[PDB]
């Protein structure tokens, strides 16, 4: 029944004032992209930074198993768009937020679907 | 220096034709640094400028392109160069990377170990290497041709680079190899390319464009490295980040270059011309299979 809960541990270390994970790989891009959350090439709009996906994944960075039956990572090999105001902590952002399944934008950071 | 808006500077052809003696590299702009855009890593900027320059060459770009990237790890445990390569290459390109030390990567597959342990069943369309041993920077010793990973790279090109394929292999004043320069004469064209963001360093990428599998020209590698240093010593390059701010035409164009299986007796001058123009890749199109040898001890 025991499982390491790294997501909870990182959220708690953040709340206690720990420095966010560094060296997430920020890409050069036009910043005129669709703004969707996780894409096959950088898609940052004017309000976002694009990062290499693997470097923004808590499980990739900590060298631990991904929390699903198949061990799959949906960031590695892709690019993640992070709101510029949140780009000091891309790992925390991807961990605390959810991608809207119909429009592909971050819930509360671009998703228009419930207006 | 209208060079400041280019991604970098390629070695002018007349410098390649000299017979210079090897001298110490003494860069005027040594110790200067370019102003990188806010939050951008040197190695992201460097690979972006390398790829911007490769966009100007006649690279073969087939469907299901195969690219391998050596020296892709960083002391940060991530792979910035791999992330730029995956941004640059057409979606669906198979990208494999590798490094002596463990790292987290966006590549389709990653091998950890000395590159000499890496074997692949298939051939490759593009080989990128950033491998580098900082212990070669000993200014107090004779600067001879280095072997180590360069010996592996030379054999890997000869055995596993598809005809028509290309390479970009990082060198510096002290990290270089004469056979690798000699191998540049086995491509339709070659250069030594210096990124504008890192122009204060003696590093360059040795680029072989469109592999022909035979010597097109005979190059003495000790002379050519001396020529490269002479060029760098007499041609200060202004550090520049300018090209990083225009990414609108960054992605490598999917040319759909033809891929053919051909036996060596069928590579005629007509085929050699197509290869030389970036219009043909010669290799099988089977599955891509890689491995790393593991030494088992107590
Ligand atoms: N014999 C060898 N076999 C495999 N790997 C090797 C070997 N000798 C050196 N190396 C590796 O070359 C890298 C140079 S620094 C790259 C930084 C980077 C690249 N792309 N983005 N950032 C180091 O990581 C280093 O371990
Ligand atoms: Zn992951
Ligand atoms: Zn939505």
């Amino acid at each position: 029944a025991f499982a390491v809960d790294a997501a909870k541990a990182y959220k708690d270390y953040l709340a206690s004032g720990g420095q966010p994970i560094t060296n997430c790989v920020k890409m050069l891009c036009t910043h005129t992209g669709t703004g969707q959350a996780i894409t096959v090439t950088p898609e940052a709009n004017m309000d976002q930074e694009s990062f290499g996906g693997a470097s923004c994944c808590l499980y990739c960075r900590c060298h631990i198993d991904h929390p699903n039956p198949k061990g799959f990572c949906d960031l590695k090999g892709k690019y993640v768009q992070i709101p510029t105001t949140c780009a000091n902590d891309p790992v925390g952002f991807t961990l605390k937020n959810t991608v809207c399944t119909v429009c592909g934008m971050w819930k509360g950071y671009g998703c228009s679907c419930d207006q | 220096s209208s060079q400041a808006w280019q991604p970098g500077v390629a070695m002018p052809n007349l410098y390649k034709m000299q017979r210079m003696l090897l001298e110490k590299c003494d860069l005027q702009n040594y110790g200067d640094s370019a102003t990188l855009p806010k939050g951008i890593m040197m190695n992201v900027a460097k690979y972006t400028q390398l790829c911007q320059y490769l966009n100007t060459l006649t690279l073969a770009v087939p469907y299901n392109m195969r690219v391998i990237h050596f020296g892709a790890g960083s002391d940060k445990g991530v792979a910035p160069g791999t992330a730029v390569l995956r941004q640059w290459l057409p979606t669906g390109t198979l990208l494999v990377d590798s490094d002596l030390n463990d790292f987290v990567s966006d590549a389709d597959s990653t091998l950890i170990g000395d590159c000499a342990t890496v074997h692949t069943a298939n051939k490759w369309d593009l080989i990128i290497s950033d491998m580098y041993d900082p212990k070669t920077k000993n200014v107090t010793k004779e600067n001879d041709s280095k072997e180590g990973f360069f010996t592996y790279i030379c054999g890997f090109i000869q055995q596993k680079l598809a005809l028509g394929g290309s390479v970009a292999i990082k060198i510096t004043e002290h990290s270089w190899n004469a056979d690798l320069y000699k191998l540049m004469g086995h491509f339709a064209w070659w250069t030594a390319f210096v990124t504008n963001v890192n122009a204060s360093s003696s590093e360059a990428f040795l680029i072989g464009c469109n592999y022909l599998g035979k010597p097109r020209e005979q190059i003495d590698g000790y002379v050519m490295h001396a020529n490269y240093i002479f060029w760098r010593n007499t041609n200060p390059i202004q550090l520049s980040s300018y090209s990083l701010f225009d990414m609108s035409k960054f992605p490598l164009k999917l040319r759909g270059t033809a891929v053919m299986s051909l036996k060596e007796g069928q590579i005629n001058d007509m085929i050699l011309s197509l290869l030389s123009k970036g219009r043909l890749i010669i290799r099988e199109n089977n599955r891509v299979v890689i491995s790393s040898d593991v030494l088992v001890n107590n």
